[PDB]
């Protein structure tokens, strides 16, 4: 009915903000980005530090791995993406082309291409191999907060602060569907790919029918006006909605019948990403400036 | 640039 998840590790290392944690698809680490420039890699189970990669120049707004746990890509606002090796810590790749500071980031299933988001208004298609930019989408008009494929790779969404929410077909780069208009502040497929989870400036998140175009869910109850909070999925054990927010809590909702179920307290400032581990009751959490620190958190179910 | 409140 109702989770229990509780405190079991505090991570700290960073020493600005952190931007965005993400659990690799084996399970084994949590990577985090931060405005200090740096990439950290912890394990997932006990919060053990690994490794610092470094190299962008600026902050980094965004991490994914790719689909075999083996590279990770950084979005950062020195106007670039980076491709890395997680083993050896070495950038592989830099992709060049943005005009402005890169925002989000992720890899397709077959984890051949890298989707990104920019202040530039732009949504970029990158092949990994080679590094070049496949295709540029003119794609919103405002910066583009968040990008992501379904689970066949065929589609991608988008979502800015310009107030839509378009999906994309990935090999054309051309727009199958656009969705008070305000800010759109995440987005992204869930499990199934049937549905999508959005995100909105007016403290408000939305399950949409993708194909349906029409609204199933919405989950509300925490604070989202400034900034652009990731929002998940929970899968492992109860079916729920996790997200930070600017109450500095963290609130995991019951997906079909939209009560909050839990609101997990800790951290000092704005809980800007939640990520949630891909087989175990695990849930990451990170937060801004005031706080600067990862927390893990377990629950039976 | 994530972590600024963007007016």
């Amino acid at each position: 009915v109702k989770p229990n998840y509780a405190l079991k590790f505090t991570l700290a290392g960073h020493t600005k903000a952190v931007s965005s944690v993400k659990f690799s698809p084996n399970g084994e680490w949590l990577a985090s980005s931060s405005a200090d420039k740096l990439i950290k890699i912890w394990g997932a189970y006990d919060g053990k530090f690994e490794k610092t990669i470094s190299g962008h120049k600026l902050g980094i707004s965004d991490v994914a791995w790719s689909s075999d746990s083996n590279l990770l890509v950084s979005a950062s606002d020195d106007k670039t993406l980076k491709i890395w090796d997680v083993s050896s810590g070495k950038c592989l790749k830099t992709l060049k082309g943005h005009s402005n500071y890169v925002f989000c980031c992720n890899f397709n299933p077959q984890s051949n291409l890298i989707v990104s988001g920019s202040f530039d208004e732009s949504v970029r298609i990158w092949d990994v191999k080679t590094g070049k930019c496949l295709k540029t989408l003119p794609a919103h008009s405002d910066p583009v907060s968040a990008v992501h494929f379904n689970r066949d790779g065929s589609l991608i969404v988008s979502s800015s602060y310009d107030g839509l929410c378009r999906i994309w077909d990935t090999a054309s780069g051309q727009c199958l569907k656009t969705l008070d208009n305000p800010p759109v502040s995440f987005v992204k497929f869930s499990p199934n790919g049937k549905y999508i989870l959005a995100a909105t400036l007016d403290n408000t998140l939305k399950l949409w029918d993708y194909s349906k175009g029409k609204c199933l869910k919405t989950y509300t109850g925490h604070k989202n006006e400034k900034y652009c909070i990731f929002a998940n999925f929970s899968v492992t054990g109860g079916k729920w909605i996790v997200s930070g927010s600017e109450d500095n809590l963290v609130y995991i909702w019951n997906l079909q019948t939209k009560e909050i179920v839990q609101k997990l307290q800790g951290h000092t400032d704005v809980v800007i990403s939640t990520a949630c581990h891909p087989t175990e009751n695990i849930i990451a959490s990170a937060a801004l400036e005031n706080d600067k620190t990862i927390k893990l958190w377990k629950s039976d179910c | 640039c994530r972590k600024r409140n963007r007016s």
